[PDB]
Order: structure tokens, then C-alpha cells, then sequence
């Protein structure tokens, strides 16, 4: 149970990383930036940074 | 040649990837201005331009764009690097909803403490002859005058303040902001300009792909100008 | 594609061959220029004193097409008797008919320029008249059937650029046959800005005769004229207002 | 101190009586205005119309000297009938000779307003020619032996200022009777430039005219044109290059 | 009126006392002149100016002229109230040898420390749009954006900049720093300021006495006009 | 039957002077100028120019420039 | 005895064509346009107009503007 | 003995006040300002503030 991008959200089955995080929501493959508690998240710790699960993540897109 | 930080480059046009018709033209308009040097800035599926792009012919210049505060910036900024993709920052304070102007004191202020962690920066600026100064009297490795205001193509609404801009500064100086057509482009180069960035008068050209061409023309003729001679404004009694 | 008299110019450049700083230069310059169309006076030639070269006798004639002009003619007669020495060449059929009315402006007078213009369309010469870019008049040299309008952007060898867009326009927007924008042009900025207002092309001489760089800039302008004349087919951004 | 055709006038500002919203704040900004001449159309009287005020009839002709014109006249013969049907009246002697050539622009001919200018000196008149800003033109309307050589800034009712300085000092400078500024005055400043250039004086209408407020800027015009000729008189300094 | 820290004035025209060709010149070009308000900056007797002078119906504008620091100017403006004659500042951070141009960090930084000491500032800054507003953002006024360089007749060198000025600020706005001739003093007020500051175009003028009478008349045409009405420019296709 | 600034108007009587017309159409005080077949007529002359009947007048007058 | 450019010169023999003077002045390998008494001449006529010896002729060439 | 504009000068009889400095100078009457040791000195207080001889003043005047 997870701050997510200005709602309140559920994570099913507790254990988990921020790749995993990804997984759920079909950009795995695309362009994103990732901020785990105003603490700046990048792709190459993407299996080492583990979900702390109730925390603040700020997604990002590069658009025009 | 141009040269940024130690690095250089054979174009002296940067140009912006804001605000194209069409990906098909952005990508098209891109190739044709032979640029190196772009300035970057839940939902449903659809391509990213970035990642539908080679690399290392590039040279990536990411923009604060969306601060008002060098905080906000600095993030931006930071948020950059966490990508690793980039090595360059375009310092950018938008203060004026009107306008869209530089606010001298965040502009300066946060190109301070970004160019403490080894950033590399070129702000943007105002014509102030001397906040250009300021600003590079504190290790910025380019420093970058904004012509008239962003979306309205006014060109060099004041030399003589960019023309001693030139004049006193020991970095490169490229002016953005505010170019219509080449006629603008070019005039930067003729009072020293080692290079002109600039967005609108391409994105918003209606032929984008053409308009690439012509400023990519612009650029190099207004430097060859300045490169050797030029007329002399005659006079008369 | 710039088209006078009913023959085309791939190049929207025109380019003078007058007061280089040598000859070596001046070949060169109209080489890198890639110009089509090159103007030159008549003189008497210098009989009496000794063999001294002569820049249309180097011409390479296949890849040039010439434009006589009138300077020197301070009355229509002159500036007819000129053009009609200038078609005896056998080598060119156009004529810029060019009346210098004023010894220090060295802006044209226009009751003469309209009156040579009328006599040289009758003998059947492609008239295309240096003119000053009073509007009124540029129209009236058009209804003589003159084949392009020719605009000062400022005074010649005054290299001030266009100093009345609101005319340019007024005289781009009405015409009817190519308006060349020539005389005033003083960096590529003139040249370029000349072509954005849609000038169907532009002649100029002082800047790279005098640009003591003149090569180095006749490239430069070769690239204003492309610059402007794209960044005006392109359409462009106008410009906001607050 | 002004001085057209022999006649001397303390304000070197002529102001125009068309197109304002009533006459009675025509009638007030012209007193504020503190003008002496003021230039009037001739049109055809509205007989079978009815009872309709005129603002000549107004007019204290005490006060004012009267400068027709020949607005409305495409031709010459036209401009000329208007000058001889002006001057039956009695009450004028100087002819302000207008031959708009431009349905869009309103800028002249250059052909008819030299034509009529001529016919006109035969006939014994204080001939001022609107004129374009030709240069060359100016001197050769001036040549007829015209009495005030009055180029435009800009277009009429254009309110664009003074779009060529360069010409404008070219005709000031070379002028042997006196050029009054007529044609495109937007502000004050414009006012105020003209006579900083050395223009003998200024005319102008639709910048008080649909000023909006009319009155408020006749003022604003009068006090620019005392401030441009005294900034004129007095010299000052020039512009520092780097 | 102009009324600037509550005080109000008459004449929008502020006239400077710097560089007359005489002294019988300088007192009889401040009489034509009308203009309430005049700034100012072992040996052997002459006379000097202010204390031939009435201080009743004028209103005194030091300046800071001959500081680069805002430490130096803090000063200048202190020894200013210590002869007990003013109240009231012109800030002025001269830091280009080449064009004497306003430093925007200490006209800003020394506008804030001469506002604690209850002074009457009003500071000589660019058209940095910005610029402007951060100054008066901190208390100011009355804002001194500057038309162009100082010794040098230039006039309005850009408009819009300045022409944005006006529309933004709540505090009096005058332009200062080169103006050349009325038609340029009245195009500051055309735009919508409230008053001109000038030196160097009456006192150069080689008639200063006749040039300080246009420039008085200049300044009253430009603001009538703005008083009410003007011409759009009008356009074509 | 005149020609009075173009249109074809009636005219009372059988003779007639520039002066009778101004005054039937109400001139009299007005400054107008008056051509007569291409004539111009001076004021001073009304009263004693005829209208030869069946023929031409523009009267004319100034207005705002 | 000819008028060359306005100058008097003496001219060698007693006859002589338009090309002939060309020659002697060496002229015969550059552009020039030839007008004699105020008629031009084409370049095909030389060889065959004759110079009525003592007369006008105007030698011309294109020079730079 | 006092600090003096540049120059190191002399004060003759001791005791004094500011007043009398200007009066030994030629410009009691004129227009000055006067600073002893960074410390700003005013008209109003001319009589009242006496030379610690030994010090810094700087006197100015108003030209141009």
C-alpha cells in the first residue's frame, strides 16, 4: 500500500522492487523517471531498490 | 568551432524539439538541420521521439523548463543526470506568465549550486550586458541571451546590448529565444554570435522540414560574414 | 524558379563585377557566388593607353548570362544609346536600365528611368529598370510591359539594407513580372530578409566587392538567398503581440 | 519662420479637417491645435440632399489661412479643375496638390502629381505637391519651381511614423524651399522626429482625427512639433558608437 | 500627478545636473526646464550650484555616482541624509567601463539595506522585465529602467521590454539613461510611463537653454497622447 | 431643364440667373462654388450671368481633407 | 585623320575597313563594340565596312558594375 | 596631529572641535562634508564634536 502519483493504492503480494513496480503498468520497455520519498530512482538500480511498500513514488514521461 | 565545456561542435545551429506538427516531421525537420545539440524538456501507448533516436551523433540539452523556483530547477536539473544519458544543462526560469522571461535572481542562483556538482551550464539570460557577465564571472561555459521574448519571433530586438555581450565575454555566447526566420538567425553570427538556438520558427513553420533547411543555411552565412569583412554602414553629411 | 523574359535562373542571386580588390578575387568570387547573370558596364574602351585585362574577356561565357546596365547615362537618350551598344555585342539581351539622378544619394531619376524604359520595351529589349521603390512609380514601369521591377533596399554601395519593408511589400505584393531587390544590401541579414518578404531575387555588388573577404562572403550570400527564399515558401511563425 | 510662397506663419503645424467624429470637437481641437492653414477637400455641394452644416462655414476665416487640395483627382486635369474651382472661391491661394495613385496604399503618382504640379505654377499658384519621397522626385518637383516640397512619412491614415529617415534627411537636405512633413504621423513622437530632422514644418489629419480623443492629442501635436524644432535649433549630441 | 513614496510633483520631467558649459547656463536651462526634482552627485574659490539655489519648490535625487560596490553606494546614500537636505535615493551601480550599465546584483542587493533605513529609493536598473519587478517586489517606490546606455542618445532602444514594464508595475515607472531628443522623451510616456529622467541630451545640447525647453515640451506632448487616443498603425493584407 | 451635379432637374421658370438658383435651393448663404457648361463662375457675377436655361451646372464647395 | 574616343588621331594609310583598325590598335582578340559616325557596327561587317577615312569612331567594351 | 586626506599634517594649540578645522582651511562658510574615522559628521553637530586629534577625516564637495 503505496503513495502513487497523487492517489492512495493497493501492491499485491507485499515482497517487491521498483522493477517489479513497472511490471503492473505496461512501460517496462518505455521511457520513465522514478522518485521513491523525494529520493531520485534510476534504471540501472532497478533490481536492487526494493519497495519499502508505503512510500512516495513520482513517475515521469519527456513530452513537447 | 563552436566548442561547449571542452567539447565542440560543427554546427553553431542548436535546435529545440518543442511543438511539431507531426513525429514524421520533427524527425525529418531534425535531420535537415543538421543539428548536434537538441534541447529536451498511466496514460496509452504512442512513440517517444528519444527513443526512436541514435545517441551518440547528438548532443543532449536538457532545459529546467517548468521551474519557477532554482529549486524546482535544480531537480529538473538532477533529474536529468538520473537518466544517464546527459552531460549539459540549459538553466531556464520562466517568471513572467506574459512574457516568459528569465528571472535574474533564480536563473543566477541556481546556476551556482548546479555547477558546484560538475554540471555543465549555459542559462538562459536576458540582454542585461552585465547578467550575462555575472552569470559567467562564476564558471559557466556558455552564456545564453535571449534575442526578443520565447514564442514570438521579434528577432534581436536590441543588438548593441547582445552586441557588447559579445563584445566582453571569454565563453561562447549563443543566443536563443524569440528568432522568426533566418533573416534573424543570421543577424545573431554577424555581431559575434557562435551560435543561435532556437524552437518556434521551425515547430510552428507550417513547413517545418523547409524552414529546418533555411536557418540551417542562415546560421552558416551570417558566420561567414562576421568570419571575414563586411561594409561599413556609409555615411552622408 | 526566377524566370525574366520568358528564360529561367535556377540562381535567385544576381551578382556586380564591379570595384574588386583584383581580378583573382573577383573570378572567384562569382565562381563561389553560383550566380547565373552578372552585370557589367559599358565604357569606352582604353585604346590610346596599354593591354589591360579585361574580367568578361576571362569569363567562361557558357555558364554566365550578362546584364548590361546603363550606368553612366545621366539622360533616357544616354541610357538608350548604351543598350543599344550593349545588344551589338551579340552577347546579351536583357538591359538594367539604370538613370542615376542624383550625384550624391546615387538614387535613380525616375521621370528618365520610365522614359528609357518605354523606348528600350518598343526596340524589344528585356527591360528590367533600377527603380526607387516610390510604389506608385514601381507600378507604373510594370504597365510599360517591363519585364522584372528592380527596387533600391537602400542607396547604392550604402550598405543599409532594406530601410522601407512597408514599400518592399506594397511593391512584392502588386507586381506582376519578378521584383529583384537590388542596391543598399550589406550582409547576408539584408539579403535573406529581401527574399523573406518575397523579392523574386536579389542583385547586389558593393557587399562582396568590398567586403575585403570578398569570396569568403559571396558563399555567404549564395546562403542568405537560399536562407530566405525557403524560410518564405516554408511559411513562417508570425509574430506575437501583448 | 515657416515661410511658403512669400506668406510667413507662426506654427509651423497644419492640420487637416476630415473624418472627425463631430464638429464640435473639430471645431475645439483646431483652436487648440493654434494652427493657421488647415487644408480642405472639394467635393460636389449636396443640393438636393438636405439642410447640412459645414465646418468652413464655421470656420472665423480671420484666424486660419486655407490650403485646398486635390484629394479625389486621379488624373492630373482632374487635380487641375479642382485647383481652379478652389481658388474661384476667393479665399485661397496655395494649392496642396494630391494625386493618389493607389486605391490600397494612398500613396501618389508620381507621373500626375509632377504634371498638375507644372500646369498649375503656369496658372500663378502657391503649388505644394504631396509628394512620395523619391528623392530624385523631390528635386525635380522642386525644379518646377514649386513652392513647399511635402513628402510623406508613411502612408496617409497609415499611422506608421516616419518609415525612411534616410530619404526624408536627403530631401530635407538638398530642399531650397521648405518641406513640410505631411502623411502617416501616428504620435507625437513622429510630430516631434520630422521636425528634429529639420522638416520646415508638419501637416497632419487622421492622428487627431480619430485620435479618440481629438482635442487632448491636438495639443500633444502642437506641443511636439515646438519640441522637435527646438530640439533642432538647439543642436545635441550625437549618437556614441562602441 | 507623478507621485512617487507620497509626495507628488507636477512636472514628469526630472532633469540632471551633470556636464553644463556654464553655471549662467545650467541655472537659467533648470528654470526652463520646470521641473521640480533635479538629481546630484584645499582646492579654490568658485561658485557651486545648489547653494546659489531656493529648496523649498525643488525635490533632490542623490545618486550613488561613483560607487561599484553597493557598500560604496550604501555610503554616498548615507552621506547624503547626513547634510539633512534629502530624502529621497537614485540607486545606481555603475559596473561596465564601456557602457555604465547597472549591476543587477548590487542595485538589488544595496536596494534592500537603503530601504530598512526608512530611505526613498528609486533604483536605475535595464528592461529586464523581471528585473524591474524584483525590485519592487522588495518595497521600491519607483522603478529607473534605463532606454538605452548612459552617454549616448539612443533613445528607446527596445520598446516591448520596457513597453511590458509599464503594464506589470504598481509603483511609478521613469525612464532614465539616454534619451536623446524630445521625440525620444515623449515616446517613453507614449508607452505609458510617468516620467523622464535626462542629463546629457540638455546639458551637451550646445543650447542647452532652447534643448531643455523642447525637452519640456516633450514630455508633456508624449504623456497627453497617452492621455487619450492613438492611431492604431494600421495594416495591410 | 438644367443638369444640376449630374442629375436632370426641372426648372421653375422661363428665364433665369446663377443668383435665382442658389437662392430656389437655398445657397445664397453657403460658400459654393458654380460651373456653368465647364465655366467656372465667380461670385461677383451671379446676379448677371443668365441662365440660358436648357444646360450645365455643378455647384461644388469645400469639405474635410 | 580619325576621331578615336574622342581623341584626333592620324591614321597610317589612305584606305582602310573597320577591322583593319582594330588590327593596328590590337583590338582584333577582345570584345569590343565599334559605332562609326553614330552608327553601331556589327562584328560581321567589319572586314567589309570601309572607313571613309576622315571620320567618327567610338570604341566601347563592358567593364564592371 | 591628525590623519588628513591622503596626507599626514600637523594641528596647532591641542584642543578643538571640528568648526575649527574648517576655520584654518577657508571654508566655514562654503559647502562640506566631513567623516572622522568611518564615522560620518554632520552641520548641526559642529561645535559639539571635538578632535580626538590623532584620526581619519575626509572632506567632499558637490562637482558635476
Amino acid at each position: 500500500m503505496l503513495q502513487l502519483n497523487g492517489k492512495d493504492v493497493k501492491w499485491k503480494k507485499d515482497t517487491g522492487t521498483i522493477q517489479d513496480l513497472l511490471a503492473s503498468y505496461q512501460l517496462e520497455n518505455k521511457i520513465v523517471i522514478v522518485e521513491r520519498n523525494k529520493e531520485i530512482i534510476g534504471k540501472e538500480r532497478y533490481h536492487e531498490v526494493e519497495l519499502c511498500d508505503r512510500d512516495v513514488i513520482e513517475i515521469v514521461h519527456f513530452v513537447g | 568551432m563552436l566548442t561547449i565545456g571542452g567539447k565542440s561542435f560543427q554546427s553553431r545551429l542548436l535546435l529545440g524539439t518543442g511543438k511539431y506538427p507531426s513525429f514524421d516531421i520533427q524527425k525529418e525537420a531534425v535531420a535537415v538541420s543538421e543539428s548536434d545539440i537538441l534541447t529536451f524538456a498511466f496514460e496509452a501507448s504512442q512513440p517517444n521521439f528519444l527513443e526512436q533516436l541514435d545517441l551518440s551523433k547528438y548532443t543532449l540539452l536538457p532545459n529546467t523548463a517548468g521551474a519557477s523556483t532554482a529549486e524546482e530547477a535544480v531537480r529538473i536539473a538532477r533529474l536529468a543526470k538520473a537518466s544517464g544519458l546527459c552531460d549539459m544543462i540549459k538553466v531556464e526560469v520562466i517568471g513572467c506568465s506574459r512574457s516568459l522571461l528569465p528571472d535574474p535572481v533564480e536563473t543566477l542562483k541556481a546556476s551556482e549550486q548546479l555547477l558546484e556538482e560538475g554540471f555543465i551550464v549555459l542559462p538562459y539570460t536576458s540582454d542585461d550586458v552585465v547578467l550575462a557577465r555575472k552569470l559567467e564571472e562564476l564558471g559557466v561555459h556558455a552564456i545564453m541571451p535571449g534575442a526578443s521574448p520565447i514564442g514570438s519571433g521579434q528577432g534581436i530586438l536590441n543588438p548593441l546590448n547582445l552586441s557588447f555581450i559579445i563584445e566582453q565575454a571569454k565563453v561562447p555566447v549563443i543566443v536563443d529565444a524569440g528568432i522568426g526566420s533566418p533573416k534573424d538567425a543570421a543577424y545573431a553570427m554577424e555581431l559575434g554570435a557562435d551560435g543561435v538556438l532556437l524552437n518556434t520558427a521551425v515547430s510552428g513553420a507550417d513547413d517545418p522540414v523547409k524552414m529546418a533547411r533555411a536557418m540551417k543555411l542562415a546560421v552558416e552565412a551570417g558566420r561567414l560574414s562576421y568570419e571575414a569583412g563586411r561594409i561599413p554602414l556609409k555615411q552622408y553629411g
